[PDB]
């Protein structure tokens, strides 16, 4: 247990759009991780195509059991279907830090941009 | 007198606020669900805490150490695991769905072999909604609050029992103490120290301490 | 006068190791207002207690943050460094706190038209939340020395780049006053009163968001 900095610092959540094109991010500082479990993306006036949780470590905590979690860096490609104006991602997680600390689930909500359909 | 910071947190949306004396002259010290703070005695400003007092050789958090008797009015609803010889006493937020919190409980003995006391109070991260209070609740109802811990943090679901402790009470005190993650410390004098420390660690983080204060 | 009446204070932050600061008035009895590049503090006259801001004077209507409202000054001399996006029927002038990095700096960008056609002027400041050891620190240098600021903005968050030229402009200020408002994801938008709204917003929920603060500010 040392130094444990805000939530939004050791967990940087930035997302980056082209059109049908989505990218969730995150930044992990060096002794952190995010559980690949916690993670949830709800649809706001949006339909998504896809979500492609990549492929993480192996952890294991004394509650959620053998737990695959990210560290370092995490990039979550999600390709929209679909998105009026006004359209969003509610996007919620959580991490923790190896020095023996669990932090508040965090929750980030993304404008999209409009995405069309036929 | 007062009715002007009652007044003041009224229309702010803060009445039902503890109202106590502040080490500043003109300023009272206000304790809140989501935090301390401080407001003026004609109820005009306000400031959130924490403060410091740096007169001494170091930094103290007066905040923190006002709120020691806070802490001392839930001595009776804590679950304490008293070591054989006491050497040390520190108070834990603790929450059934952090796993650090399960490693910290799961070496219990070793705390206690190295005369370390810990005293339990919850603190879901979660929030006051989701099931870690619920359980945590029913943990704090129990007969045997030490038994139903161990069962719960062993794994064993426990019998959702109804009291008058508020977990509530446990999460705001946290709050107010600077609490965010678990499971978090606090020392005898109000100190937060955030995160968990194996037993070993811990004993000497305590001792050396003893020496920095005294 | 300060020398005298101050010395108490200067002592503290010496004793703290605060290298630099600007130690100023603060509306309460007692106390002093500091500012540093790492946040503002509020010390008390002999220099005793310590709480850091922002400190708010919840006399009126609506609860104000008299701290920004301080560094008001400092916002209205990096005018001359601001990248303005002019509103023909301007009703609203926002400054805003941006990075080109981030996503929610594009969103709100990518929107300007939007925001003008609403008569919302937007001034920016640059902040890198990676901080002054950044490349973000380091590409907002390079906009902000261009010819037409607003092209070199345009252009790289549509999708291109300039190679750096160092000017007049230092960002390390524009990141310090952000820290001091209250700045830490970006965009922040600062209203003419210093109140720190965080956060992206769309044109037409920000317009609103304007037009019920200035009722509310000015009824």
């Amino acid at each position: 247990r040392s130094q444990f900095v805000p939530a939004d610092q050791a967990f940087a959540f930035d997302f980056q759009q082209n059109q049908h094109d989505l990218n969730l991010t995150w930044q992990i500082k060096d002794g952190y991780y995010l559980y690949r479990k916690q993670i949830r993306i709800t649809p706001e006036h949006a339909k998504i195509a896809d979500v492609q949780l990549p492929q993480g470590v192996w952890h294991e905590d004394e509650f959620y059991g053998k737990s695959e979690i990210y560290r370092d860096r995490l990039t979550l490609p999600v390709t929209i279907n679909q998105a009026s104006a006004g359209a969003t991602l509610t996007v919620t997680y959580q991490g923790a830090a190896d020095a023996g600390f669990c932090y508040p689930p965090e929750t980030k909500t993304v404008p999209l941009s409009e995405v069309v359909a036929n | 007198d007062d009715a002007a910071i009652q007044q003041t947190l009224a229309k702010m949306g803060i009445k039902s606020s503890d109202i106590q004396p502040a080490p500043v002259a003109g300023m009272k010290t206000v304790l809140t669900n989501s935090g301390v703070l401080y407001i003026t005695d004609d109820g005009k400003h306000i400031i959130q805490g924490p403060m410091y007092d740096v007169s001494g050789t170091a930094p103290v958090n007066v905040t923190n150490k006002m709120l020691l008797k806070q802490l001392n009015a839930l001595e009776k609803e804590m679950i304490v695991y008293k070591a054989p010889q006491e050497k040390h006493v520190i108070t834990v937020f603790t929450d059934i769905t952090c796993g650090y919190s399960h490693k910290l409980h799961e070496q219990m003995a070793d705390y206690n072999a190295l005369g370390i006391t810990v005293r339990y109070l919850a603190f879901p991260r979660q929030g006051l909604d989701s099931d870690a209070e619920k359980e945590m609740k029913a943990i704090w109802c129990a007969k045997d609050k030490n038994k139903a811990f161990d069962d719960v943090m062993a794994g064993k679901s426990v019998a959702p029992a109804s009291c008058d402790v508020d977990i509530a009470d446990h999460y705001a005190l946290g709050v107010q103490l600077g609490v965010s993650g678990t499971p978090a410390v606090v020392l005898s004098n109000g100190t937060l120290v955030p995160g968990y420390q194996p037993p070993k660690e811990m004993k000497e983080f305590l001792d050396e301490h003893q020496k920095m204060t005294s």
